[PDB]
């Protein structure tokens, strides 16, 4: 387009961002696919376990916090969920971390009780690794999924 | 068409390798297996270069626009 | 740019008259002395040295200017008009450290001469200068124009022929300074 | 300070569909009433049926960076520490009451009667185990 | 950590060297300098090859491109210190010395041969130069070269390397000037015909294993691998350095149960081949020494704001 | 000089120099992976980590922030020196099992 005015619409009103709900029943038409669902229910699997470095290596290479979304000027981490014998983080560490990192400061953390397409017998006895729980933007049970 | 010069993957010389694998097949009656081994050709990546090479140039060497067949 | 043709034009133009350069000297480290008086205050705040890129080129105008006339801001007593001596060193020390900002080649004959003349004493800033610079922070997207604007001098030599001929009777060239 | 300590005997060891993490099922000594559910690392720290292991939660240890020179805290004095946040409580009957513990997707669920776990909240929390 | 710590531990195992192959262990190294000198062998030790080729006549079967890219492909024995880097700014006239480049010419006219044994299939009798090889491209010194290069003459490493083929009546006719450059820039360049590394076999057993099984689990490696005692009648592993990690014991129900498979976890076996310039372990050193000025001509540079 | 090899992101670097971000030119996971691994080493570093925007630009990027002993700017130096030593000491080593051979 070659003139402001165009250029204001195709930012503002033709562009993909906002057009996350569909106008037919409004519901979602952008998600991640393939390589990207398996990765997260390996991820964030209950068996998933990170060494610091790990663990720091993860956030930045997704964060990208050189951006527009400089919610802070400096990186936060959480701590350990094992301090001793050895400091690890887990899986569901890493999702927390990203959404403390890109979600806005001044705004208590996203609350929800949902469940995703994994059975609990899947996990063996006792597990309840099908309800996703977030509670003050922290994911505390659950892996993620297509769902 | 012609004997590839270098191993696709490994880098490896295999270009001075495709007449001595004929003459071991033909002369020496091995099986391909062997005769790949004899010549140093050790990696799968090398091994394939030769056990799998058309000759195919020497169909398009038959049609000489330079001589009165 | 301005300031620039400012301080080109009374560094070369030689009909100009003794007082009409003081004038401009005075006119300089008069609004000098005061934006570092009413201003030094707001460096060790937040912002960047950029802030006083106008600080920087009246400065460097009134060096440059010194550079071609510093023979003539001696009074007949042998002191020196517009207490240059005293002045140009209390910028040179300030915080806003025109030195570094400033084009380099006219800072650096500033300093042979104000060294020479017992003026100010640059050379040790300038020395601390770049050696920071090895191991006050501008953009330098925005950092190069300026250092582009502070190069040019628009009464730098003509060579035209005849024009420079034409020229000789109204110019200073730098072998006559 | 200490919120809660006890021994506890353990009953189970499924490892489940994992090959690093057990869930651990396990019975107070000194409460009837008391018993436990708890999934551990069990690479760093092997746990097998009949092992008897003290359990402690504590709010504090007397923010986190590597161990240095001389630091001295309350994890000197066990074998497994995690860390982790209280995220329900529930009443199970008229005398006894369940907390639930994550430690990032490590579920603890600790039972028993409602004066023997008063001191625990809905607050963030260390684990301290020791054999 | 600590430097020194470093050198004490870290420790070279050198199985096997050879004007062509090397085999050598790096022991308490990480991972990522390990990958790191992989990377730069393959990639970033200089090498020279064949880069431009001038065309004055091929009238044979295969078309000029293709011919040029194998004669880019033929492993020149050149010792890449002896030559300088081309500078890529200068027009071609200022662009090639004589510590620049190296040319190479190659001329061959193919006639029929009066003196075939009559109903003969062999090339060699019916044609006269009816195979060119690489032995066949001619070292044209220039300049100082024919005093530098006099000791060592410009010969590829791979001379019997078949490049062409002709019948009576075709010729060819080309120059190529060959230069450094570097395998990430074009594979052509690379001097290995492969650097590569397997981290080291670590096969241990979770409980004594005896009698029947012991021949059992012995043969789920490679010969060698694992051995019985006599006496305790227990298996035990011999030199884990002779597996190849295929994981055969894992599929057998009986034993998946009592063996773990690891790595001595760095411990890196490295394998060079080279593409025949250099010697294995000038390639490996040369390699050590890149990283190490990576590290030093950014310590020295000036970090702009 | 070379100005263009590496540079500051001063959209991410803090006031008192405990924390800063580098974007280094032709430089991929190579460089980027070992001085990490390096830096990490250094006790005053409280986080560090390298990434690599996208592999079709030749881009390297560096986060360091420190404890507040030294500036990010000494961190990275401290790295790039303990770097070249340790090429050093593995040259040297793998020389004297060449001639011991
Ligand atoms: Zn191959």
């Amino acid at each position: 387009p070659q003139n402001e005015n165009a250029r204001a619409e195709a930012l503002n009103l033709a562009n993909t961002d906002s057009q996350y709900l569909t106008p037919t029943s409004g519901s979602p038409v952008r998600g991640l696919i393939q390589d990207h669902i398996s990765a997260g229910v390996w991820l964030t699997s209950k068996d998933s376990f990170f060494t610091r470095e790990q663990y720091q290596q993860y956030i930045y290479g997704c964060i990208r916090p050189e951006d527009g979304h400089t919610t802070r000027s400096k990186i936060v981490t959480l701590p350990p969920t094992i301090f001793k014998p050895y400091p690890l983080w887990t899986g569901k560490q890493i999702i927390t971390t990203v959404l403390l990192n890109v979600t806005p400061p001044d705004m208590p953390g996203i609350n929800l009780i949902s469940k995703n397409k994994i059975k609990n017998e899947y996990w063996g006895k006792g597990s309840l690794e099908n309800e996703v729980l977030f509670k003050d933007g922290a994911l505390l049970c659950g892996i993620l999924d297509k769902s | 068409m012609i004997v590839p010069v270098r191993c696709f993957s490994c880098g490896k010389v295999v270009g001075d390798k495709w007449e001595s694998y004929l003459n071991l097949l033909q002369e020496d009656e091995l099986d391909e297996g062997t005769a790949l081994s004899r010549l140093g050709l050790k990696r799968y990546c090398c091994r394939r270069m030769i056990l799998t090479h058309v000759d195919l140039i020497e169909k398009f060497l038959r049609y000489n626009p330079l001589e009165k067949r | 740019k301005s300031l620039q043709y400012l301080g080109s034009y009374i560094a070369r133009a030689k009909k100009l008259s003794r007082t009409q350069i003081i004038f401009v000297a005075s006119y300089l480290t008069s609004w000098l002395n005061r934006y570092v008086i009413e201003r030094e205050e707001e460096v060790d705040q937040r912002g960047g040295m950029e802030r006083f890129k106008h600080f920087y080129a009246a400065f460097q105008a009134l060096c440059y200017i010194f550079c071609f006339r510093h023979n003539i801001f001696r009074d007949t007593d042998g002191n020196w008009e517009c207490e240059l001596d005293k002045f140009f060193q209390r910028m040179v020390i300030s915080k806003f450290n025109p030195l570094k900002f400033c084009n380099e080649n006219v800072m650096l004959m500033f300093a042979r001469i104000a060294q020479q003349e017992s003026v100010a004493y640059c050379f040790s800033i300038i020395e601390n200068n770049n050696n920071e610079r090895l191991r006050s922070s501008w953009s330098l997207a925005t950092r190069q124009q300026f250092i582009d604007l502070q190069s040019y001098f628009p009464y730098d030599p003509l060579f035209l022929k005849n024009y420079k001929i034409l020229m000789k009777e109204y110019y200073i060239e730098w072998s006559e300074a | 300070n200490t919120l809660f300590d006890d021994i506890f005997q353990v009953s189970e060891v499924d490892p489940g569909r994992y090959n690093k993490v057990c869930r651990i099922e396990a019975a107070s000594t000194t409460q009837d009433q008391c018993k436990l559910t708890l999934d551990i690392n069990v690479e760093l720290f092997p746990v097998a049926a009949q092992d008897s292991l003290t359990v402690t939660i504590a709010s504090s240890l007397n923010s986190w960076r590597p161990p240095q020179a001389g630091d001295r805290s309350l994890a000197d004095d066990y074998d497994y520490v995690m860390y982790g946040t209280a995220y329900k409580f529930e009443e199970v009957s008229k005398d006894l009451i369940a907390v639930y513990y994550s430690f990032g997707g490590l579920l603890m669920r600790l039972e028993g009667n409602y004066r023997n776990l008063n001191n625990l909240k809905q607050e963030n929390a260390y684990l301290l185990i020791r054999r | 950590w600590n430097v020194e710590k470093f050198k004490k531990d870290f420790e070279v195992n050198i199985s096997s060297l050879d004007a062509r192959e090397a085999n050598f262990d790096l022991i308490n190294i990480d991972t990522s300098i390990a990958n790191a000198f992989r990377r730069i062998m393959i990639s970033e030790v200089p090498s020279v090859a064949a880069e431009y080729v001038y065309f004055f006549n091929n009238t044979s079967v295969i078309q000029d491109e293709v011919l040029a890219h194998r004669i880019g492909l033929v492993p020149l024995k050149v010792d890449p210190d002896m030559l300088t880097w081309v500078d890529s700014n200068l027009p071609d006239d200022e662009k090639f010395t004589d510590e620049n480049t190296i040319v190479l010419s190659l001329n061959v006219k193919c006639t029929r041969n009066p003196d075939a044994p009559k109903g003969s299939t062999d090339p060699k009798e019916l044609y006269n130069n009816a195979h060119v090889y690489a032995r066949d491209l001619k070292f044209e010194p220039q300049g100082r070269q024919s005093t530098t290069f006099a000791d060592c003459p410009v010969v590829p490493a791979d001379p019997d390397i078949l490049l062409a083929k002709l019948r009576p009546g075709q010729e060819i006719s080309l120059k190529a000037h060959c230069i450094l450059g570097i395998g990430g820039d074009h594979a052509k360049f690379s001097p290995v015909s492969t650097a590569s590394y397997r981290l080291l076999p670590q096969i241990n057993i979770l409980q004594p294993i005896k009698g029947e099984s012991a021949r059992r689990f012995q043969k789920c490696f490679p010969p060698g691998v694992i051995g019985i005692d006599e006496g305790s009648d227990e298996a035990y592993v011999k030199d884990a350095r002779k597996d190849t990690v295929s994981r055969e014991v894992l599929r057998y129900e009986e034993f998946a149960d009592k063996v773990k498979l690891g790595r001595v976890r760095n411990h890196f076996i490295f394998n060079v081949e080279s593409a025949g310039a250099m010697t294995p372990e000038e390639i490996f050193f040369k390699s050590v020494r890149i990283l190490k000025n990576k590290a030093e001509y950014l310590k020295n540079c000036p970090i702009t704001q | 000089p070379d100005r263009e090899k590496i540079k500051l992101l001063t959209q991410a670097t803090s006031e008192d120099g405990t924390s800063a971000s580098f974007q280094i030119v032709e430089e991929d996971h190579t460089l980027g992976n070992a001085l990490r691994y390096v830096i990490m080493k250094n006790p005053d570093v409280e986080f560090c980590g390298y990434s690599i925007p996208h592999p079709s630009e030749n881009l390297l990027n560096i986060r360091i922030q420190t404890y507040g002993e030294t500036t990010a700017v000494d961190a990275l130096q401290k790295g790039l020196k303990d770097l070249m030593d340790l090429c050093d000491v593995v040259e040297s080593k793998f020389t004297e099992k060449i001639k011991s051979m």
